RNA sequence: ACCCCUAUACCUUCUGCAUAAUGAAUUAACUAGAAAUAACUUUGCAAGGAGAGCCAAAGCUAAGACCCCCGAAACCAGACGAGCUACCUAAGAACAGCUAAAAGAGCACACCCGUCUAUGUAGCAAAAUAGUGGGAAGAUUUAUAGGUAGAGGCGACAAACCUACCGAGCCUGGUGAUAGCUGGUUGUCCAAGAUAGAAUCUUAGUUCAACUUUAAAUUUGCCCACAGAACCCAAAUCCCCUUGUAAAUUUAACUGUUAGUCCAAAGAGGAACAGCUCUUUGGACACUAGGAAAAAACCUUGUAGAGAGAGUAAAAAAUUUAACA
RNA sequence: GCCUGUUUACCAAAAACAUCACCUCUAGCAUCACCAGUAUUAGAGGCACCGCCUUCCUUAAAUAGGGAUGGCUCCACGAGGGUUCAGCUGUCUCUUACUUUUAACCAGUGAAAUUGACCUGCCCGUGAAGAGGCGGGCAUAACACAGCAAGACGAGAAGACCCUAUGGAGCUUUAAUUUAUUAAUGCAAACACCUGCAUUAAAAAUUUCGGUUGGGGCGACCUCGGAGCAGAACCCAACCUCCGAGCAGUACAUGCUAAGACUUCACCAGUCAAAGCGAACCUCAAUUGAUCCAAUAACUUGACCAACGGAACAAGUUACCCUAGGGAUAACAGCGCAAUCCUAUUCUAGAGUCCAUAUCAACAAUAGGGUUUACGACCUCGAUGUUGGAUCAGGACAUCCCGAUGGUGCAGCCGCUAUUAAAGGUUCGUUUGUUCAACGAUUAAAGUCCUACGUGAUCUGAGUUCAGACCGGAGUAAUCCAGGUCGGUUUCUAUCUACUUUAAUUCCUCCCUGUACGAAAGGACAAGAGAAAUAAGGCCUACUUCACAAAGCGCCUUCCCCCGUAAAUGAUAUCAUCUCAACUUAGUAUUAUACCCACACACCCAAGAACAGGGUU
């Protein structure tokens, strides 16, 4: 029968080679995920559909910010094959109230607190 | 499916089918005796009253004697040179009063075919003998064995849980729970054919009452008649099953032990060929030699009460007569020499 | 209407049919839950709370005897004789707050209701009414328009005779000698001093009680009420007088 | 030639898992034969169903199994065990939650 | 205008129809959802409401809103039918010629019938024409009038005939018979919306459950960390705080759906065949579009409009092979 | 079947019905039949006159035909069913000529079924599974007129056949319920008749004929429980695998009550149970049954209602049938599948006197095919029976013959086997529906298949399929039958698509030649010549049917390959090697050509349906 898939934990234990390849430090892990649905929930189990709805990824190619905490990670593990996960990078720290209306999420995963739309 | 057939075979009652078969076979088998056997089988069956040794046996025997029944077993022992079953004189058709519980809480006597007791008597249960009843589970012979002195335990097996339950009920009604509690009585719902593997060279005395055509019951009872068309396969394969059961019993019995093969049918095929085939199969496949005991003295001793088919090669055959409607009962005694 | 089948064809089975299975409303054994329901007597409850409320709002005048006619006129209770209503039963509900001195006539009365009525200085009597007399009492004006003489009030049925002859129930047919004993027993049981109504200035009104065969207080059986000209015709024939007095 | 065998499932098993709050009398688990044995404040019905005798929390544990001496078959089974062996069974307990009552001031006589 | 590219009429019945499954030549006209119970909304009055009766532990009064059409073979009652045909009654008629003689004789006209062949098959004809053929003084053919009438008649029994269609006539009436069966069921627009089973003279249906819809109440619903769920003799599941979420349960009312398909997986039967038959988990299909050639079920992808903008998803088969001492 | 007669008006004329004769049963009698009669009579019925008793032949070939109380007995007769001598003839070999009708054109008049719209092609594939409409190719100006019937699963009856419906109806019954009605009696009432009530029959009347499975049977099952399928909460089917139950034993507190829970997926029903009163100090798988209704003072009890959620009481048969539907459900057919079937390779066991591999072939293995017997129920049940035969054939090659090669247990001739080749051909008769088969005679051969087991709007209906009737058998009967037999209505005027004038083969004879080969007996190739036969295309000088002409039975002409291998030179690999090495031959298709080629009224015609065409000097 087709059932829910239990991913062995060793799959989610990064190696030094992975750290070098993907540019992430196991110490000081990133706080927030940017998750995009890059795959349709159609022809997937109703539980994956429900997990996508819970995570708020109904629209594809629409980034959503989520906490990098074990429960959200469990959900993202359930629906990992339909999504792209990247760290949220904050070169200028989290936006302040002053610049909350001038933010922009770069395709690189960086939330710039200033967005002037002018040449550098 | 095809609904409209050209000619449908006439719908016969199983009783009439059994009559047809018994005619076409036993007429040839017995010649001029077949008329008498047929009328005896179609007439009422003469019953014997086996007094429950556990109950007030002396009092019940006195009451039956007052009812004018005499102990055929006792008179047989008189000229033989522990069982008590009373039967009426030759020609008498009187019925024994229905048995009722005694003062001790057990039925005073069992109303059973007298011929059914001859196998047990011929088995000759010595004091303290380990006993097996491979498939005998209608009651009757089993109760007679228990009333005998097989204090070294008796294993009564059958393949039919319904008949096992019937055995258990008659044991509750007749045999005291004190007697039945220990391993003195072990009732099982297993196949006799497997019994050779389950136990071998264990029992000193064995009784193999194989399923058979039960001629009288086939002629009388319409329900579950062996001669009905649906059970044609079982009827045809009966000889092989009987041979297998007798072989299992012979394997089970200890070397030098005695077995008795019993059948409630007149069929030469189901009796003499069955015993001979069992002997041959045992001596070939398992290389064990069995010698058929001579029961001619038994025939002469019990002739006064039962009429026997003199022209019998192996074993004894009580045939039902009007003067004594006790048959049919074939029984063959076999001592396992090796 | 769906697609084909009995439901679309408009010919689905009757209500309660279960497709041939023995229906639920038929596989349950018959029991006498409603046997003789149309013959069981019914009495409209009249709580002392409702009685006090009516007295307070003035829809019921305690200065005059209170009977079923007065209650109906004040709209304190609705009676349906056609529905086997045999009258009004006094209900103890509101006894602890009842503070009205009234002379009330009912058909049934609880012990506590009687106790409260008597403690407040009033008088309560349980009076039987046959269905016809009850209908006349509840709606007298239509009866007067029917143009028939006022009929006699029938006696209670044999089963009800003991109730209305027992003094403890203040039965209108009970022995008046036993009334003081019953009232004293109630007063002793419920811990209030029995007020001697004979000293009350309204003692006459409290003592007024219609004759057992009488329906209205001042009208005798056999009289005819001509409402058109405001008159009452009284038969004088000896046979009629004897019949209406019997 | 194979008849019968159309009996439906008995819907037996555990009705209250570990940690579930259970009121007195609630059936905890129904079994055909003793899969789970009664523990503390757990009673057994005629059909070997386990019900809560007190209002509390259900807990499943493993405990050494010492049957009643009158239980002849179990006693013989034990008698055949080696010296070091100790039987174990799964038991269901109800940890009572509330106290069985409190003392209240009724009258200041 | 065509040429270019895209496009497999509609309705109904279906798991699924361009389907070579049904209906339709077409125009006009006519042609098919009728209602209580209890609910909901809106008023009135209110512990009472109502124009007697009835209801009432906020009810009661009033209104609004809700339930199709065509079609059997049949059954029964009363009439009408023997101008056809079956048989019979009365009183009539016909039967050349030859042969044999007095014939249920022979050949053969009239006459009656209808063996075989061909034509015809909406025909000349709702049973005929041509030839051929049987009888043709007899149980023959036939004109006239009368008679037997339908749970009946009559019958050289073929279940034949009884006014072209008799295993039981025809007409009228009950009758708008009934039909779990077939077909049909007519303005616009939006929205939610698809199958656990049980019982059944029941498997072409229906009642309940499940699912679904609407309105209302308040409160946890789903996902789910440990801990936890058996001895005999695998994938997973259940329970489940956090967490991400916003749904869940209950109350009131009510229909409809309960003849399913293929794919992946675990099985059972078959032959480790079937586009084969069953059960279980999931997906898709009965719903849009793109792709695999065409394509219900495979892959991508969905929430809907306009644009003569843009980035992408799935998405194109691969291979060529034998010397030898 | 005795005969004459009768019958299904309108698919059966008969062996069926009747029939004289014979036989069985019933009735002793008059004023409406019988009958104006009386046992030699009348009625009902059976049966069929009379009479009597008790392997060979046919053919050449033969599934054909004939002969070795009841039962025999064919004299006569028969539009009955078979066989047959002789003759006859266009039935046929093998078709032709002519006349009339029809037909086509001109003139008048002028329907019918049918029809979703059509701007209406072919091949392959796809698909609700056989497409004009979809995908990829190919083709493609436009229209008339006349033919054809391959398709439009063509048009005609909500076809034929099969299944279903808590649909009908006819019939039979030992189906259930009745005896209202008649005929008998008996008891009452009256003094035989009448009436009432009973009993027995006859006669009828009403109603029903459960469900799931099983094609070659002579049935099984229907409710409940345990185990696997369903491994671990629950749940889980089967026309799946096994095993069981319709109780028994104890006790008599096996009493009363009551929180809270479980629950067979609904309900109904079924389970467990704290506490309390009162007492002492039930078990295990299932072991069953609702309502109503009966019995009972009450307590309580009652169906093997087992078709086990249970109609209170009802079976068969229908082909005499009917209606409503079903491709949801059968048979032909199509479509899946390849168990079975067939073919080819691998392996060498073994045969082949020795020898695996000339040839055959075991166990097995691998592929290919969709020609058999099955399985599946996916399209079609809202007019297509089916098998054979006639006619015309299209196609595959897994080749029967003819052609070219290799091997051989190939001396030659015969052969066997394998590769290549589908241009052409592949007979006529007897029995029998018969395909097939057997038999007779031939042939170079008398190939295996597919094409809706090709083709039935082109034909036939011989078997088989409805109504009729027999023999045998089943059944109480009505009726039935995979059996045998006799008979039995085969419609369509063509709207659309498609189509309607496109270098031969073989046998035999002779020569080579009774030569090669061989010891002989036998006996070849190649090449050449002559005769025929068929097939195609023409023609009428003869002959013949006939007659200003059309025809065959008459005459004339018919013309090239195809390639499997056998070799030369020669490397990779200095030999060798025919070469998916370069290369040289047998070796050729690139059919060679032939035919046709003129843009321009009326009459006749060898030209023709019309139109068109040729001649008019
Ligand atoms: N509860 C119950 N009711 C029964 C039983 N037998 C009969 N009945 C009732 O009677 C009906 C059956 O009627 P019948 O079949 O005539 O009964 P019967 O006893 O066989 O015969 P009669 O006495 O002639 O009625 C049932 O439906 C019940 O109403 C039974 O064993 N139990
Ligand atoms: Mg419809
Ligand atoms: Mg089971
Ligand atoms: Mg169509
Ligand atoms: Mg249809
Ligand atoms: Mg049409
Ligand atoms: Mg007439
Ligand atoms: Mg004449
Ligand atoms: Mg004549
Ligand atoms: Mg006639
Ligand atoms: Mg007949
Ligand atoms: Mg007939
Ligand atoms: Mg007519
Ligand atoms: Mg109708
Ligand atoms: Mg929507
Ligand atoms: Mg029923
Ligand atoms: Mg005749
Ligand atoms: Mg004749
Ligand atoms: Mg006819
Ligand atoms: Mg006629
Ligand atoms: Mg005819
Ligand atoms: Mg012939
Ligand atoms: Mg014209
Ligand atoms: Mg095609
Ligand atoms: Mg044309
Ligand atoms: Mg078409
Ligand atoms: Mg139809
Ligand atoms: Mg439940
Ligand atoms: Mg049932
Ligand atoms: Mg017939
Ligand atoms: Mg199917
Ligand atoms: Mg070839
Ligand atoms: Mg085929
Ligand atoms: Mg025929
Ligand atoms: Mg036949
Ligand atoms: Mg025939
Ligand atoms: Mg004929
Ligand atoms: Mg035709
Ligand atoms: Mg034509």
């Amino acid at each position: 029968k087709f059932t829910r898939s239990r991913i062995p934990e060793k799959v989610f234990q990064a190696s030094p080679e992975d750290h070098e390849k993907y540019g992430g430090d196991p110490q000081n892990p990133h706080k927030l995920h940017i998750v995009t649905r890059i795959k349709s929930t159609r022809r997937r189990p109703y539980w994956e559909k429900d997990i996508i709805k819970m995570l708020g990824l109904e629209k594809a190619h629409t980034p959503q910010v989520h906490k990098n905490i074990p429960s959200v990670n469990a959900k993202l593990k359930v629906v990992k094959h339909l999504i792209r996960i990247k760290p949220l990078k904050l070169p200028q720290g989290l936006p302040a109230e002053e610049n909350m209306s001038n933010t922009c999420l770069k395709s690189t995963g960086e939330l710039v607190v200033q967005w002037h739309l002018k040449p550098v | 499916y095809k609904k409209k057939w050209a000619a449908t075979e006439p719908k016969f009652p199983a009783v009439r089918l059994a009559l047809q078969n018994f005619d076409m076979t036993y007429s040839v088998q017995f010649g001029d005796l077949w008329p008498s056997i047929r009328v005896s089988l179609l007439s009422e069956q003469k019953y014997g009253a086996l007094v429950n040794n556990f109950a007030a046996w002396d009092h019940v025997s006195a009451k039956l004697e007052q009812l004018s029944a005499k102990d055929f077993v006792n008179e047989a022992i008189s000229h033989w040179e522990n069982l008590r079953c009373f039967t009426f004189d030759r020609g008498d058709i009187s019925r024994f009063p229905p048995a009722r519980p005694g003062s001790l809480g057990v039925m005073e006597y069992y109303l059973m075919d007298a011929a059914s007791l001859l196998p047990v008597l011929a088995l000759g249960l010595q004091p303290g003998d380990i006993v097996l009843d491979l498939c005998a589970a209608p009651g009757g012979k089993t109760l007679a064995l228990l009333q005998t002195g097989c204090c070294r335990n008796l294993a009564a097996n059958d393949l039919s849980p319904s008949r096992i339950a019937r055995l258990q009920k008659i044991l509750h009604s007749y045999v005291p729970e004190e007697i039945r509690d220990g391993n003195q009585v072990r009732v099982t719902s297993w196949d006799g054919r497997k019994w050779g593997e389950l136990e071998g060279d264990t029992y000193d005395r064995v009784l193999v009452d194989v399923p058979c055509t039960t001629d009288r019951h086939s002629l009388h009872e319409e329900e579950n008649n062996i001669f009905k068309r649906s059970r044609k396969k079982e009827r045809q394969i009966l000889p092989v099953l009987q041979v297998q059961l007798l072989a299992a019993g012979l394997l089970a019995t200890k070397p030098g032990g005695h077995v008795v093969y019993s059948t409630c049918s007149l069929s030469h095929l189901q009796n003499e060929y069955v015993v001979q085939g069992a002997i041959e199969l045992l001596a070939n496949q398992y290389s064990i030699q069995v010698q058929v005991e001579d029961l001619t003295h038994f025939r002469r001793v019990f002739m006064d009460t039962f009429c026997f088919f003199s022209s019998c090669q192996v074993g004894e055959l009580v045939i039902p007569n009007l003067m004594a409607n006790f048959g049919p009962m074939y029984f063959c005694k076999m001592r396992r020499l090796t | 209407r769906g697609h084909k089948g009995e439901r679309q064809r408009g010919t689905r089975p009757r209500l309660g049919f279960e497709g041939g299975q023995t229906p639920f409303y038929i596989r349950i054994p018959k029991y006498g839950f409603n046997e003789g329901h149309s013959f069981r007597r019914q009495y409209k409850p009249l709580s002392l709370n409702r009685l006090q409320y009516l007295i307070d709002l003035g829809r019921v005048d305690p200065s005059q005897p209170i009977d079923l006619t007065q209650l109906v006129n004040g709209r304190g209770v609705t009676i349906q004789p056609l529905k086997r209503d045999y009258g009004v039963q006094l209900v103890e509900e509101g006894a602890d707050t009842f503070t009205a001195k009234v002379n009330i006539e009912v058909q049934l009365a609880s012990e506590l209701a009687i106790a409260a009525i008597e403690k407040n200085g009033g008088v309560v009597t349980t009076a039987f009414y046959d269905p016809r007399s009850l209908d006349i009492v509840c709606k007298p004006v239509p009866f007067f328009l029917r143009g028939q003489p006022i009929p006699k009030r029938m006696l209670p049925p044999e089963e009800l005779v003991p109730y209305y002859t027992d003094a403890k129930n203040r039965g209108y047919l009970a022995d008046p000698a036993k009334f003081p004993e019953a009232r004293l027993e109630l007063a002793r049981k419920y811990g209030y001093i029995l007020p001697d109504i004979t000293k009350d200035e309204l003692f006459k009104m409290l003592c007024t009680r219609k004759d057992p065969r009488q329906i209205f207080f001042g009208l005798a059986p056999g009289w005819v009420v001509n409402m058109a000209d405001k008159k009452i015709l009284k038969p004088t024939d000896e046979n009629l007088l004897k019949y209406y007095t019997s | 030639k194979n008849l019968g065998g159309k009996s439906s499932g008995r819907r037996q098993g555990i009705k209250k898992m570990e940690g579930h709050y259970v009121h007195a009398g609630n059936i905890i688990a129904t079994q055909r034969h003793f899969r789970w044995h009664p523990g503390a404040h757990v009673g057994v019905g005629k059909n070997k169903c386990l019900y809560a005798l007190e209002e509390g929390i259900v807990r499943y544990t493993k405990e050494v199994y010492v049957p009643h001496p009158r239980n002849t078959e179990a006693v013989d089974l034990i008698t055949r065990l080696p010296k070091g062996a100790v039987l174990y069974k799964t038991f269901v307990h109800v940890v009572p939650a509330k106290p069985e009552g409190t003392f209240k001031l009724v009258a200041m006589l």
